[PDB]
RNA sequence: UCCCCCGUGCCCAUAGCGGCGUGGAACCACCCGUUCCCAUUCCGAACACGGAAGUGAAACGCGCCAGCGCCGAUGGUACUGGGCGGGCGACCGCCUGGGAGAGUAGGUCGGUGCGGGGGA
RNA sequence: CGAUCAACGGAUAAAAGUUACCCCGGGGAUAACAGGCUGAUCUCCCCCGAGCGUCCACAGCGGCGGGGAGGUUUGGCACCUCGAUGUCGGCUCGUCGCAUCCUGGGGCUGAAGAAGGUCCCAAGGGUUGGGCUGUUCGCCCAUUAAAGCGGCACGCGAGCUG
RNA sequence: CGCCUCCUAAAAGGUAACGGAGGCGCCCAAAGGUCCCCUCAGGCGGGACGGAAAUCCGCCGGAGAGCGCAAGGGUAGAAGG
RNA sequence: CUGACUGGGGCCUGUAGAGCACUGAUAGGGCUAGGGGGCCCACCAGCCUACCAAACCCUGUCAAACUCCGAAGGGUCCCAGGUGGAGCCUGGGAGUGAGGGCGCGAGCGAUAACGUCCGCGUCCGAGCGCGGGAACAACCGAGACCGCCAGCUAAGGCCCCCAAGUCUGGGCUAAGUGGUAAAGGAUGUGGCGCCGCGAAGACAGCCAGGAGGUGGCUUAGAAGCAGCCAUCCUUUAAAGAGUGCGUAAUAGCUCACUGGUCGAGUGGCGCCGCGCCGAAAAUGAUCGGGGCUUAAGCCCAGCGCCGAAGCUGCGGGUCUGGG
């Protein structure tokens, strides 16, 4: 629902230090204010994995402080596939860009027939109030057979929050499966 | 986009600045005529001169000569003698061609 | 402010450019100690060749 | 088995061969290019093969105008 | 099997493998993905064994994404010739592949069965592979 | 041609050449278990060129074979 | 030295596209004519000349709007000059100095010089 | 002005071959043999388990791909040797390796028994005579417990053969 | 086998291999000088013969056309017509 | 005094990296020409798509001859430091115009070669003089004027051969790993971290059950081990319409599962450490040898010492410079 996330001022200390001490650097921002922070790595890995940009994160910061904060972006060690850094984005009461994730509810009549839900956008881009963010967005995809698809036009938003994407955008798609008796002629092909 | 009126005017002009002499600009409106003496190198103009500053009144040609005589009256006043002509979008014929030639009248050098 | 510099890795198998930094601060034998005046064109070549040098501030 | 390759033209040494702030002669090459990535500026002439070159004694002094391209100018001592 | 249907150019030099891919390193389609460990040059024969393989286990369902395509024409000459003459003839596309790259990826199918499709794949390919899945950190990619 | 069924003999060639022939082997037979069917060649230097033409040479006596027993 | 307009420069899209609104006293434009100068590979569309009944519709000027375009941090990373290590290798690290691109936050519906005409 | 002086800084105005009948000066600055480096090819071993095996992935097999070992093939390279390192096969004489042909021990078997298949241990000893061909190799005859594969300058011409 | 263009070439210049790719041995009396004027390709709609593409009309359009020929650079504020 | 090198400042550049705006490549979606296959038709229109599939768009990528971007550096000029077997100028004399290994950057080759061809650097060449590396031109240390039965160090070493610690503190390894290799396999072993299951008593043993409707696209006669589409429920623990023996017919054994037992932990991930297997070649073996196991191995942290033709001390020669 909401997370809390205990956070820490940096200032010159190196980031291959604090990340060999376990601390994930990072920095939070917007229009008022720019502060590098940390946060110890496991105590965010559990929280960002519940949380992910979707939902508010509050950081506890040493100075007494607590600001509400949606993750904006994560940088991966492309090698090691972990986490190197956070952008905090600290939330205020003006409408906000964000990702709000899809709920895909029934089972497609394609599925049925041994096609495949192809999820194309797990969450969706959306303007809306800190004060209004739901949880999910529900999608009725057991009409589609093999093989049709749902846009970001046949999503029915509750209210206060604007698509911020065009409707054009493809949101699902149900495909046909892999089948081995295809392999043969895909071999003498 | 630009217009054959800017491409002209901008062709005409280019290559008068390359020759690094004092330019003399003509502007020519349905009713007036105006000329300024520009210094292109400090982007500021000398002397002016104007058919709307000067009250004048009768057939623009005519008129164009005139004002053509009083830029160069107060060009020489301020030892400004060699300049070049700077037609802009306009052929060298009738209104501008009589003030060039009223400037030339009046002792400028061109 | 000056430096004190010591010459106490053999340049031997350096750079060519790296010997003649030790040329310029008069560095020519091993051990060999040059009391430099502290200017950036001195600090320079001693930061140059700081891995062959020894380098103390005196005075 | 053979190569229908093995062609090269020599090497043309084009470029810059005065830059900003270094004192010329009239006559001096500035610039050997290929068309106009440089613009002959104040007091710097341009050659059949877009060669620019020093008009008057004086420093070399470049300026990025932008969509305008880029300028030699040669400012006189 | 997979190969360009045209090029500029008929061949390229062979360049390097230095450092960690440039890019694809994030699960992108599916729910799991096998990434790689080392760099290599990997074969169109590679990737099809690994393609084949997977269909094979699903054996009807599922939906295999192949996230590498090999666009470089690799080069042999001629056997028992010496060295010179001019450069060997194309015999076969690689696609270069660093560590951290997505090669593959599953969807429509159980845990299970994308653990153990994925883990047949790998036995395919030339290098040291893992077994990943979907992440909140690729999802924020 | 299914290799499994290949038995292919290197050995030295017979004949005109030098210290090359003496030592350098290059000479190559193969052999068609399922049909029998033998072919060496000895033509020219390399066993990589003469296995060549003992390639496409057996896989002629095996079609020629077996278009043989088809027409039959 | 303030506001509007007309010329002409500079910065070179933070200046552009689109949308909307606004302006004719002045200026500018369309406009009215084609006798005259001048003109159309045909055409007074353009160029050009003589005009002053009309209109700011077009164009242009000036505002507003961030859908696009443009600009764009701070962090972190890649890469790397110099110095060291590791691996049999493909290749991988450490130190010191330098440090992107992409992306995020955000920013932008221009700023300014000279000279004219008008207004306070 | 006369240049495909195009071998394009253009030796004459004017010019092709052959030598196993050959010669001299040089070179291991450069090939053929052997070595060496390498291991593409070669031989052998593995990984994966698609599918075969009436049933049964693994008794026996192993699609498409993957990783190695060896240094016996053919090559690559040109590192000692061109003021010489005699090159095939045969004979004689051996000696070594084991990825074992037989003999000894053992596990699985789609091992009833006998006889096999396959893998593990094991190099002590053994591993025939003949026809063809210069042959190595290979085919064939008659046997055999078996009629092993490789290294040693494809061992061995100051030991012979030629 | 000489000459040109691009890459290899390690952001000045230069840089090898029987490395990767292409061209030249001409051409134009205008395809040259200088004045003056003009702006492309392509897309959408309209339009007798008439088409994917002849010419015509309209809107959209910074250059992706053109510049005699390879390639590169350059170029409509022309080098293009 | 202008040199190599260095400091500051200006300017030139298109590489590494990265990007996809151009040139091309590109997987999967969307959207949609064109075909293709099907429908109804030829009245020429009309409908399908899970075939192929342009443009475009989205997600995601690739490039020496692609660049919207774009470093570190490099070059060059100015001022400054720099008196060096520096530099500039004019002459006399040359020799060389076969290089080679290594490091880094590329091409060629096979992401082979004691391979080859360039670039930057380096050393041998000419330092096959000296210490280390067992031995060994180019790896590490270091540029040998001569003498010394003096001292300090470098790399490397300090158990014996063999100079110096069987030195100190905490780990790891049992493989003689150390002291020769891969994919892959393993209840070898050790260390963190994070979740399950635990007195409506766990994991492991013993003990009792473990059933009933009982067949389907449905067939090569197999409701359940035949290939799929199947996953409803019920006989008041509530026991799969099923993982290992019979099966183109049935048994029976078995788990998951439930209770009954004893009474204490047990099981699952994930990062790291060190070891085992994989591991076969030819004269007799061996890490240089001997030998080594809380090491004489590996990792970490220390203090000491040995160690050269390097440095110092003392004496001497010679040249150049300064008196
Ligand atoms: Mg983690
Ligand atoms: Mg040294
Ligand atoms: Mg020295
Ligand atoms: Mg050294
Ligand atoms: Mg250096
Ligand atoms: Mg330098
Ligand atoms: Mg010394
Ligand atoms: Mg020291
Ligand atoms: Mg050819
Ligand atoms: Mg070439
Ligand atoms: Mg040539
Ligand atoms: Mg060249
Ligand atoms: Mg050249
Ligand atoms: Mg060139
Ligand atoms: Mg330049
Ligand atoms: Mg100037
Ligand atoms: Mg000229
Ligand atoms: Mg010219
Ligand atoms: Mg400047
Ligand atoms: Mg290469
Ligand atoms: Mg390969
Ligand atoms: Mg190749
Ligand atoms: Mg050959
Ligand atoms: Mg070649
Ligand atoms: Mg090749
Ligand atoms: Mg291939
Ligand atoms: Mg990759
Ligand atoms: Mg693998
Ligand atoms: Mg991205
Ligand atoms: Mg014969
Ligand atoms: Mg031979
Ligand atoms: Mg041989
Ligand atoms: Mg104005
Ligand atoms: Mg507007
Ligand atoms: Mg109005
Ligand atoms: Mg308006
Ligand atoms: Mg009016
Ligand atoms: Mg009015
Ligand atoms: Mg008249
Ligand atoms: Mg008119
Ligand atoms: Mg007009
Ligand atoms: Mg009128
Ligand atoms: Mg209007
Ligand atoms: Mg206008
Ligand atoms: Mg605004
Ligand atoms: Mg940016
Ligand atoms: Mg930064
Ligand atoms: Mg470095
Ligand atoms: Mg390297
Ligand atoms: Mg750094
Ligand atoms: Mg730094
Ligand atoms: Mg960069
Ligand atoms: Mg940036
Ligand atoms: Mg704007
Ligand atoms: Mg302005
Ligand atoms: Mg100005
Ligand atoms: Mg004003
Ligand atoms: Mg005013
Ligand atoms: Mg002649
Ligand atoms: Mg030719
Ligand atoms: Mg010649
Ligand atoms: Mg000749
Ligand atoms: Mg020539
Ligand atoms: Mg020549
Ligand atoms: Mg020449
Ligand atoms: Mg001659
Ligand atoms: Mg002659
Ligand atoms: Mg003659
Ligand atoms: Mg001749
Ligand atoms: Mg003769
Ligand atoms: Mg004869
Ligand atoms: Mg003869
Ligand atoms: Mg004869
Ligand atoms: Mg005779
Ligand atoms: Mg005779
Ligand atoms: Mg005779
Ligand atoms: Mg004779
Ligand atoms: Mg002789
Ligand atoms: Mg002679
Ligand atoms: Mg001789
Ligand atoms: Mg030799
Ligand atoms: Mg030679
Ligand atoms: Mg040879
Ligand atoms: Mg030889
Ligand atoms: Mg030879
Ligand atoms: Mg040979
Ligand atoms: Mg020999
Ligand atoms: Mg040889
Ligand atoms: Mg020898
Ligand atoms: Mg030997
Ligand atoms: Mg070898
Ligand atoms: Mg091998
Ligand atoms: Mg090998
Ligand atoms: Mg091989
Ligand atoms: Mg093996
Ligand atoms: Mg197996
Ligand atoms: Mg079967
Ligand atoms: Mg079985
Ligand atoms: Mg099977
Ligand atoms: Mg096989
Ligand atoms: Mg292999
Ligand atoms: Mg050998
Ligand atoms: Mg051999
Ligand atoms: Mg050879
Ligand atoms: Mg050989
Ligand atoms: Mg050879
Ligand atoms: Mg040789
Ligand atoms: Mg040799
Ligand atoms: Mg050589
Ligand atoms: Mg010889
Ligand atoms: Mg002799
Ligand atoms: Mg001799
Ligand atoms: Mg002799
Ligand atoms: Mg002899
Ligand atoms: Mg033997
Ligand atoms: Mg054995
Ligand atoms: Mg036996
Ligand atoms: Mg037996
Ligand atoms: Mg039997
Ligand atoms: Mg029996
Ligand atoms: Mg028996
Ligand atoms: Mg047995
Ligand atoms: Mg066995
Ligand atoms: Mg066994
Ligand atoms: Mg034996
Ligand atoms: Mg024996
Ligand atoms: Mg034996
Ligand atoms: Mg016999
Ligand atoms: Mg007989
Ligand atoms: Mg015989
Ligand atoms: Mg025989
Ligand atoms: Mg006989
Ligand atoms: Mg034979
Ligand atoms: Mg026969
Ligand atoms: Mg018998
Ligand atoms: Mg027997
Ligand atoms: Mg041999
Ligand atoms: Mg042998
Ligand atoms: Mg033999
Ligand atoms: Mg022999
Ligand atoms: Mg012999
Ligand atoms: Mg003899
Ligand atoms: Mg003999
Ligand atoms: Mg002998
Ligand atoms: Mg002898
Ligand atoms: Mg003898
Ligand atoms: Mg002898
Ligand atoms: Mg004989
Ligand atoms: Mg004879
Ligand atoms: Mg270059
Ligand atoms: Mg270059
Ligand atoms: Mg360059
Ligand atoms: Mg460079
Ligand atoms: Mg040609
Ligand atoms: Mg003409
Ligand atoms: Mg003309
Ligand atoms: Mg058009
Ligand atoms: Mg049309
Ligand atoms: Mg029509
Ligand atoms: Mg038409
Ligand atoms: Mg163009
Ligand atoms: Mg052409
Ligand atoms: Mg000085
Ligand atoms: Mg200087
Ligand atoms: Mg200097
Ligand atoms: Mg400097
Ligand atoms: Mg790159
Ligand atoms: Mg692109
Ligand atoms: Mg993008
Ligand atoms: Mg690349
Ligand atoms: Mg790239
Ligand atoms: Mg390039
Ligand atoms: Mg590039
Ligand atoms: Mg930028
Ligand atoms: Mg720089
Ligand atoms: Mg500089
Ligand atoms: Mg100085
Ligand atoms: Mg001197
Ligand atoms: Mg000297
Ligand atoms: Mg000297
Ligand atoms: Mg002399
Ligand atoms: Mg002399
Ligand atoms: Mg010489
Ligand atoms: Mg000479
Ligand atoms: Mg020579
Ligand atoms: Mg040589
Ligand atoms: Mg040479
Ligand atoms: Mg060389
Ligand atoms: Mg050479
Ligand atoms: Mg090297
Ligand atoms: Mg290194
Ligand atoms: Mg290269
Ligand atoms: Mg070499
Ligand atoms: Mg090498
Ligand atoms: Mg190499
Ligand atoms: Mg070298
Ligand atoms: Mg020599
Ligand atoms: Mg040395
Ligand atoms: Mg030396
Ligand atoms: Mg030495
Ligand atoms: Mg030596
Ligand atoms: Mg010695
Ligand atoms: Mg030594
Ligand atoms: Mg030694
Ligand atoms: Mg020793
Ligand atoms: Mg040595
Ligand atoms: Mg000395
Ligand atoms: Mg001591
Ligand atoms: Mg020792
Ligand atoms: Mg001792
Ligand atoms: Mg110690
Ligand atoms: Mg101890
Ligand atoms: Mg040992
Ligand atoms: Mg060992
Ligand atoms: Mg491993
Ligand atoms: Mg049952
Ligand atoms: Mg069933
Ligand atoms: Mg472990
Ligand atoms: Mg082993
Ligand atoms: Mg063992
Ligand atoms: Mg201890
Ligand atoms: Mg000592
Ligand atoms: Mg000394
Ligand atoms: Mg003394
Ligand atoms: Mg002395
Ligand atoms: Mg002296």
């Amino acid at each position: 629902m909401e997370y809390r996330l205990k956070a820490y001022y940096r200032e010159g200390e190196k980031p291959s230090a604090l990340r060999r001490a376990g601390k994930l650097p990072g920095v939070m921002y917007n229009r008022h204010l720019n502060r590098k922070v940390y946060v110890d790595l496991v105590e965010f890995d559990k929280v960002f994995r519940q949380a992910s940009i979707h939902h508010v994160i509050v950081l506890e910061l040493p100075d007494g402080q607590s600001l509400p904060t949606l993750v904006r972006q994560v940088n991966l060690d492309k090698r090691r596939r972990r986490p190197e850094h956070v952008d905090f984005f600290v939330l205020s009461d003006e409408p906000v860009e964000m990702y709000v994730p899809l709920r895909f509810v029934g089972t497609p009549a394609g599925v049925r027939a041994g096609g495949v839900l192809q999820e194309i956008h797990r969450d969706i881009l959306v303007k809306v109030s800190p004060r209004n963010i739901p949880e999910f967005i529900e999608v009725d995809v057991s009409g589609l057979e093999i093989g049709d698809s749902l846009h970001a036009s046949d999503l029915k938003l509750p209210p206060g929050v604007e698509l911020a994407v065009s409707p054009e955008e493809t949101i699902a798609a149900v495909v046909p499966p892999e089948d081995v008796e295809k392999l043969a002629e895909e071999a003498a092909a | 986009r630009l217009t054959a009126y800017e491409r002209r005017k901008f062709r005409v002009r280019n290559r008068i600045k390359r020759t690094g002499r004092l330019r003399l600009s003509v502007f020519r409106s349905l009713k007036h005529i105006y000329a300024q003496i520009i210094d292109d190198e400090k982007g500021v103009t000398l002397v002016s001169a104007s058919s709307l500053a000067l009250k004048l009144k009768g057939n623009k040609t005519e008129v164009a000569r005139q004002v053509g005589r009083a830029l160069a009256e107060k060009a020489l006043a301020l030892g400004i003698k060699q300049v070049a002509f700077d037609r802009g979008p306009y052929k060298y014929h009738g209104r501008v061609k009589a003030l060039a030639e009223g400037a030339r009248e009046g002792g400028l050098e061109f | 402010p000056r430096l004190k510099v010591k010459l106490v890795k053999s340049p031997i198998g350096y750079p060519k450019d790296q010997k003649a930094a030790l040329k310029a601060l008069g560095l020519r034998r091993l051990q060999q100690e040059r009391v430099l005046e502290d200017t950036p064109a001195i600090r320079g070549n001693v930061e140059k060749v700081a891995h062959l040098v020894r380098v103390e501030v005196v005075e | 088995g053979s190569t229908r390759n093995g062609r090269d033209s020599q090497a043309k040494r084009l470029g810059v061969k005065r830059y900003e702030g270094q004192v010329v002669r009239a006559g001096n090459i500035l610039v050997r290019q290929r068309g106009t990535r440089f613009k002959p500026g104040k007091n710097v002439g341009m050659g059949r093969d877009f060669t620019l070159f020093a008009l008057v004694d004086g420093v070399v002094e470049f300026q990025d105008r932008g969509r305008l391209g880029r300028y030699v100018h040669v400012r006189p001592l | 099997m997979l190969m360009p249907r045209r090029m500029k150019y008929r061949k390229q030099q062979r360049g390097r493998l230095k450092g960690a891919t440039k890019g694809g390193d994030y699960v992108a389609f599916g729910d799991y993905g096998l990434v790689a460990l080392e760099p290599a040059w990997i074969t169109a024969q590679q990737i099809e064994a690994a393609r084949v393989a997977m269909v094979r286990h699903f054996r009807r369902g599922g939906k295999i994404f192949i996230r590498i395509f090999p666009d470089k024409p690799y080069t042999k000459k001629p056997l028992e010739v010496r060295m010179g003459k001019g450069k060997g003839n194309v015999e076969g596309y690689v696609a270069v592949v660093k560590p951290g790259r997505v090669m593959f990826e599953v969807a429509g199918v159980t845990e299970e069965q994308a653990m153990e499709a994925l883990r047949i794949a790998g036995h395919k390919l030339p290098i040291k592979t893992k077994i990943v899945r979907r992440d909140a950190y690729d999802e924020a990619q | 041609i299914n290799p499994a069924d290949l038995r292919i003999d290197t050995f030295r060639s017979s004949g005109a050449g030098g210290q090359h022939v003496n030592t350098t082997d290059s000479a190559i037979r193969i052999t068609h278990l399922p049909t029998g069917i033998v072919v060496e060649c000895q033509d020219e230097r390399s066993q990589h060129k003469n296995k060549a033409k003992a390639l496409s040479v057996l896989g002629a006596r095996i079609h020629a074979a077996e278009m043989a027993k088809r027409q039959q």
